[PDB]
DNA sequence: GAAGCC
DNA sequence: CGGAAAAGAGCC
DNA sequence: CTGTGCCGTCCGTAACGTTGTCGATTTTTGTATTCCGGGGCCATGATGCCCCGGCCTCATTGAAGCGGCTTC
DNA sequence: AGGACAACGTTACGGACGGCACAGCCTTTTTGCTTCAATGAGGCCGGGGCATCATGGCCCCGGAATACGGCTCTTTTCCG
C-alpha cells in the first residue's frame, strides 16, 4: 500500500476503526485505510496513540521516526515473520554469484543510461549544439552493450570506472552551458575523500544525502541495507545503498547540484576553500538542501506501472520491487531507466 | 568502579540556574536545598564536569563536586541530623 | 576464541507495567507521569532498555532522545508477549549477521546447535530438580528413576536425526519435567498454586503459575533479544525455531539453555517467597492473569535474578546473568565465524 | 587521626539559623552560600554533633555532615568549578 | 590541639565573636582563629584586646601573655592555679639545694656545647679553607666541652659558657648568607645588650624572648614556674627558670630561626629604622621572622631516649615532663637532647 | 603601696596619667587614684583597661585581676621580677621550717576560739530568758582558748578546735531566731558532712567555701603561693595556705554571714526546697546568702596598727600583707585580729 | 579506760 | 616518421 | 562594646504558568589487507594508607584507713 | 497532553549581611593521707586489608595506508 507520512509535526495519530486516522487539534485530517497502507513516517514531534501502534506492530507495518526536517531516527520493527523472510532472501541471494552479477549488470546499465540521459538538455554548452557528440552518445550506448554482458563483479567495476571518468570529464559541458564564474568543474575527482573543488563540494554532499534515503527507504522494508550484492561490505558500508543508488546517482544528486548552479543559486560566494575543496555557508547549505527536497519531491511516474509520485515513494517502491524480485512474485528485476 | 559524588552547587543567575538544575538533576537526585547527589563511574563523572563546567560562569558561580567512597560504604561517612541519608539505588525502575 | 570483552553496562532496564502510564522526556531524566501525577523518573545514563508492558503511552520526544542515545525501546503486550522493538537501520557491522544468515542456510549448523541448544536445557532442568526438589519425607532428593530419564532424554537429544525429531524430544522433556515441576514450589503447591501442566503452551494461561511461567518466559525472550542485538547478531534468523510473530526466532533458541536457569529459577523464588498467593490474581478474564500488586514484585524478582553474579566456566570469572547473556552471544558470533569449532554451552 | 568534614546545612528559622551559623562557624570556616567546612578529630566532631543536633529542629531543619578523607588528601576528592577549594590549614594564627 | 595566636600589629583590637576570635585593626578585622583551634595567645605591647574576649579566654583557660613592642614579656597571665602543688614543692625544694642547680646548669652547657658545633658544621657556608668544620676551631671549642664536665659553682659557670658561646658568637656571621649579608653583621660583642645594637641582635633578642615565653608555657602546663632560676637568677626583665631551661634550646631553635632567617633570604637589611637602640626592626620582616620561628617549632624530631618522634613544642613539654620525672628521681641525669 | 581598690562599671575606662590612674566611665572623669598609695585592682565586666597602663603598672609589680560582670573572680595576669620570686621562696621555705608554722597555727586556733565566743556574746539572740550567754559557756570557751595556746607541737590543736567547734555548734542552734525552731534544726556532731543536711549546715559550709575564695585571691594578689599551708597540710591541690588562713575569720565573716542571713527573717524555707541530703539554697536563697556575705564586708572595723575603719576586704587583704611582711617585711609578727 | 566526734 | 605498446590519465 | 533581637531587604534558591515551539550530522563508498591505535578490561602483583587492636605510660576523683579530747 | 519540551516570568522560600538597639548574665557543702580503681587519655607497631598503578594480552572497533585488479582514451623513450 501507499506509505503514509505523518507530515505536520503537530499531528496526533490514532486508531479508530480499521483506519489509522491522524489528528490535528481534535480534528480528523486523514484516513489511513489500514487495508492498503505501509510505513507511517513520523516527523519531529507528531505523536501517535499507543493503541494504533500496537496494531501496526501486529500487522507487520514498520513505523518510521524522522526528525522535524526529515532527519532519520531509528525504526519500529515488528517482530513478525514477514520482514525476516525478506532479509532471509536478501542474504540468501546475497552470496549467490549468478543473481549477484545479474543485479550488478542491471544496476550499471541503468546508471549508464541515466547518465547518458543528460543529452540535448542539462549539457547546454551549445556553441553549435548542446546535442552531445554522437561519438560520446554512441560510446555510452556501446558501454551499455558491454555492460549487458560483463562476466564478473570486477569487469563491471572497470566498465563503470571508464564510463564514469569519461562523463566526469564532460561535466562542465552541462554546468552552465559553459563556465559560470567559479562553477567550472575541474575535470577531476567526484570528491572522494576530501573535497577538492566547488562541484567537488557539491557532488559528494548531494551524494551523501542520497545515501540517506537509500538507506532509510530500504530499512523501510525488511532489507538489510548493509548487505549489498554489488559492493562487498567493509564494516560500515551501506552496501545495499550503493548497489541500489546507482540509477539515481545521476538522477538526483547530480540534477540537484546542477540546478543549484544551472539556475545559478550557488556561487563561489557561498562556500570557502577551507582546508579542502569547499565548505558551504549554512545558508548555502540550507538552500541546497532545499533544492534537494525540490528534486526529492520533484515528480516522476511508472515505477513498474503508471503511477505518478514524488521521488521518495518511488525510492521506496523500488525496494519493494526488489524484495518482490527476490524469490517473490516478480521474476525479473524492474530497473527504471526514465 | 563506581562512587557516590555529591554536587554542592551555589550559582547566581537563573538563566544559568534552571539549566544547571535540570541538567545535573539528570545525573542524580535532589538531596538538599542546594545540593544534589549522584552515583557515577569515571566516564559519567567526566561527562558531568563536561555538562557542568560550562553551564556556569567561572567567576560569579561556585559549584563543588564531592567524590565520596564507592557508594556502598557511603553510609558510614555521612550522617543527616535532619531527615535520613539515602544513597541512590541502582534499581530497575519498575513503575 | 576465549572472549575477553564482556560489556560492563552503564544502565539497567526501565519497565512500565502500568497500563495507564505516560512517559515524558524532561531535560535528561525520563519522567513518567500518571494521570497528570508523577510516579518515577529514570536518569537516561542509568537507562539501558525500555519496556512498555502494555498500553502505556509514550511521547515521541522520548523516542527521539532515546534513539539519539540508542537505547532499545521494546513495546510489549500485557502478558509481556513481545510485540514490538525499535532498530536504527541495522547494526553497523555486516560480518556478524552475514555469518549468522550464512550458517543458518547451512542445515548442519542448525542441527549441531539445536542439539547443544536442547541438551543444554535438559542438563540444567535436571540440576534445577536436584536443587529445588522440595522433599519432606522419603522425598528429600528427587527420584533417581527420574533424574535418569531426563539423562535418558539427554542421550536421545545428542543423537537427533533431524530438526523436528529434536523438537519432539524437547516437547517430550517439557511434559515430563513439568509433570514433576509441581514439586518445586512451597514444598508442593499450596493455596491454588495449580501447575496444571496440561495447560502448558496454551495461549491465555488457565492457571496461576502458568500465568507466571508464560510471563517469565515471555520476558526472558525480550532480554535475550536485547542482548542478541548488542553483539550485532540478528535475533530473527532462527536455526530451528522458525520465525513466529512475537517470537524472535533465535532469541527463542539461545534462551532454551537459560529457560531453566533464569525463568524457572525466578518462578521458584516468586512462589517460594510468597510473591504468588492465588488471591494475588485477576482470577479470570484471561483464563487467569496477574495483579499489578504482584506484577511490580515479580518484575523486581526477575531483574534481581538478572543481576546475579555467577562464574563462567571457561574463565571462572564472575558476571551478572545479563553480561553473561552477552558473553554467550559473543561466543555464538565467534563460533559462527568458525573460529571456535564447538560451542561452549554453559550447562550447570 | 583527623579528617576534613564538610557541613551542608539548610535550616528554616532564623532564631535557629543565627545560632547554627555562629556555632558551627566556631568549628570551621565559611565555604559556600549554605555550606561550611571543618578539620576535626573524633572528639571534636563528637562535640560538633553535640553542639549541633539540638540547635535545630529535627523535622523542619535539614543538616548533613560529610566525613571526607584525612584532610591532607582532600584535594583529590573534591573540585570547585567556581573559586578554588582550600582545606583549612592548621597554622599558628600569627596576625 | 590548638594553634598559637600571635598579635604583632601595634594597633590590633581583639574582640570575641563567639568561639571565633576576630581581631580588629582600626575598625577592620584582619584574621580569625577558631577558639578551639587556639593554643595560646601572645600580644605585642600596644595591640589592645577587649576585656570580654580576655575573660572568656581564661574561661577557656587558653594562656595569655603580652610581648612588649619588641617582646620584653612583662605581660603573661596566671591561670590562678595549676592544681599540682607537689611538683611546685619538688622544684622549689630542689632549687633550694644548689647541687641540683649547678649540675643542671652544667648539663645545659653540655646540652648546648656537646653537639652545637656539629649543627653548624653540617650547614657551614664558606669560600676557602672554612667549608667544613675548621680544624683549628674544632679542638679549640673542644677544650670547653672537656671543661664542662665538673662545674665548680655558679660564678664561673656564668662566665665561660658565655665566652665559649662567644666563640660560637664570633662564628655566627660565618654561615649566614655566605658571610655578612647586605647590611647584616653579628657583632659578637653586641649580644646581651638592652638596646638592640646590630640588625641581627634585634632578631636574636626577639627570638630569645619569644622562645622564653614558649618555654614558660611549657612550665605552666606541668605547673613549673619561670620564677625560680638556678643560675639565671630571677631578674625583673626575664623569666628565670624559663631561661634556665631554654638555654640549651637557644641554638637549636632560637638561634636556628635567625640562622634560617638570614640564609633563606627572607631577612633583608632594608627592613630597619635605626639609631634608637642602635637598630630596630620594622614590619614586613618581623611578621616574616616570628612566623619563621613558627615553622621550625612545629616540625617533628625523634626523642633520643623515648625513641618516638615528637614536635618541638611537644618536645619542650616532654622536656618539662622529664624534669618532673627527675624530681621523682628515676633519671639521675637530665636528658639534655644533644643532636 | 596603699590598700588596694576595685572597679565595677560595665563600660568604664581605666587609664594612666604620669603617676596616677583614673577609672574613667564613658569619658567621665573620676578621682585620680595615686599610684603611690594604691595596690592590686580588679576589673568587673566588659571594662576597658589599656595594655600600656598595665605594662607601666607591672613595671612596679602592682597586680591586677579579672572578675565577672559582678565580683565572681576568675582570672589574673602577673609579671616576673625579684619581689615576686622572693615572696614565693619565702613562703615555701616557711613551708619547711615548722617553728614559724606552729607560731602561726597556735595563735590561729586560739584566735578562732576567741572570735568564736566573741560571736557567741555578740549574736546571743536568746531574748526573754537569757539576754546573756551562760558565763560557764564563755568560761569553757576561754578554757578551750588556753588549751589551744598549749602547742609546742604540730598536733592536738586539731582536736581541741574540734571540741570548741562542737560546743559552739551545740549553742549555735541557740544562735537561731529564739529557740530550737522546727525545720531549723541543728545537730552538733553531723556538721560539715559531704552532703549538707540542715539548711543551717548548708549555709555554714557554703559560707566557708566562699570565704576561702576571697582568702585565696588575697593570697594570689600578693606573691604568695595559695597552695601551701599546714593547718590543712598541702596535699593534692589544696588552698593549703588559705586553708591555714581561714579559721578566726569563720566567726568574723562566714558564721556572721549565716547569722545575719537566718536571724533577719527575710529568706524563707519555701526557697529551701528539700534535697536528698540537705536544704541547699535555691537561686534566690543562694543569691541572698551572697548578698549577706557582701554586707558582711563593707562595715568598718579597724586594727589599731593601721587605722583603716573602712570595711572587711580592706581588712581581708591587710592580713595577706601582714603575712607577706612577716615572711619578708618589718612587721614584728602576725597578729590575731581577736576583736 | 572506751568510742564518738571532728 | 608513421606505429605501438606502456603510462598515465581518468575514473572505479 | 559583644550577643542578640528582630527590622529590613537583597540576592539567587526552587516551584509553576506561560509561549516559545525547533533543527536533522558533515560534502562517498572500488576491491583487500595489515597495520595503526588506544577503548578498555579482567587479571596481577604492589604499595599504599585507610585502622583491626592492644598492651605499654599518665590522673583524678573518692573506695578505703584513721590524727586527740571532751563528754556519755 | 494534540507538537509535548524548553525558555522564560515573576514571586513562595532561604542565606548571609548589615542596620540598628536592647542588655548588661552567670560558679555546691573538701579537706585526716596512703594505694589504688580504673576508667579514661595516647603510642608504638603486627600483618588485616586494599584503590588505583602499572601492565597487558588479549578482545576488538573503525578508520587509514597503502596496493593492487579493471576499462577505455590518451601519450615517453623506445623496437623494427
Amino acid at each position: 500500500g501507499l506509505p503514509l507520512y505523518v507530515q505536520s509535526p503537530k499531528a496526533y495519530v490514532r486508531k479508530d476503526g480499521d483506519c489509522l486516522v491522524i489528528e490535528e487539534e481534535r480534528v480528523r485530517v486523514a484516513e489511513a485505510r489500514l487495508g492498503e497502507t505501509s510505513q507511517v513516517a513520523l516527523f519531529g514531534n507528531a505523536t501517535l496513540t499507543t493503541a494504533a501502534l500496537h496494531e501496526c506492530l501486529r500487522r507487520e507495518i514498520p513505523v518510521t521516526w524522522l526528525s522535524y526536517g526529515g532527519w532519520f531516527m531509528g525504526h519500529t520493527v515488528s517482530t513478525g515473520h514477514r520482514n525476516v523472510e525478506t532479509r532471509t532472501y536478501q542474504y540468501q541471494r546475497s552470496f549467490d554469484p549468478e543473481t549477484c552479477l545479474n543485479l550488478a549488470r542491471r544496476w550499471i546499465v541503468a546508471k549508464i543510461a541515466n547518465c547518458r540521459t543528460l543529452l540535448r538538455r542539462n549539457w547546454r554548452g551549445e556553441g553549435d549544439e548542446a546535442k552531445a557528440p554522437p561519438g560520446l552518445l554512441m560510446s555510452l550506448q556501446d558501454d551499455m552493450r558491454h555492460a549487458m554482458r560483463a562476466p564478473s563483479l570486477e569487469v563491471l567495476l572497470g566498465i563503470e570506472g571508464a564510463s564514469a571518468g569519461r562523463y566526469f570529464q564532460h561535466f562542465s559541458r552541462m554546468l552552465r552551458g559553459g563556465d559560470g564564474e567559479g562553477m567550472g568543474f575541474d575535470f577531476t575527482t567526484r570528491n572522494r575523500r576530501p573535497p577538492k573543488d566547488p562541484v567537488n563540494a557539491l557532488l559528494s554532499f548531494a551524494y551523501a544525502m542520497l545515501t540517506r534515503e537509500w538507506t532509510v527507504a530500504l530499512a523501510a522494508v525488511g532489507l538489510d541495507p548493509y548487505r549489498g550484492f554489488y559492493h562487498q561490505p567493509r564494516f560500515g558500508r551501506p552496501a545495499l545503498a550503493l548497489d541500489m543508488m546507482e540509477p539515481f546517482r545521476p538522477l538526483i544528486a547530480d540534477s540537484t547540484v546542477l540546478m543549484a548552479i544551472n539556475n545559478g543559486e550557488i556561487r563561489t560566494g557561498d562556500f570557502v576553500r577551507s582546508a579542502g575543496g569547499c565548505n558551504l555557508t549554512d545558508s548555502a547549505r540550507k538552500r541546497f538542501i532545499a533544492g534537494f527536497e525540490r528534486r526529492m519531491e520533484q515528480e516522476v511516474t511508472h515505477p513498474i506501472f503508471k503511477y505518478t509520485i514524488s521521488y521518495r515513494r518511488l525510492l521506496e517502491v523500488q525496494a519493494r520491487l526488489l524484495t518482490r524480485y527476490l524469490s517473490g512474485e516478480i521474476p525479473a528485476y524492474p530497473n527504471f531507466v526514465t | 568502579m563506581e562512587h557516590l559524588y555529591i554536587v554542592s552547587y551555589d550559582i547566581r543567575n537563573q538563566r544559568r540556574w534552571r539549566r544547571l538544575f535540570k541538567t545535573m538533576h539528570g545525573f542524580g537526585c535532589w538531596l538538599q536545598l542546594s545540593v544534589f547527589q549522584c552515583r557515577l563511574d569515571r566516564i559519567r563523572i567526566i561527562k558531568m564536569e563536561a555538562a557542568i563546567n560550562e553551564i556556569v560562569n567561572h567567576a560569579e558561580d561556585h559549584v563543588l563536586i564531592l567524590d565520596l567512597g564507592p557508594a556502598e560504604n557511603v553510609k558510614p561517612k555521612v550522617s543527616s541530623i535532619g531527615k535520613t541519608f539515602d544513597p541512590i539505588l541502582r534499581q530497575a525502575v519498575i513503575v
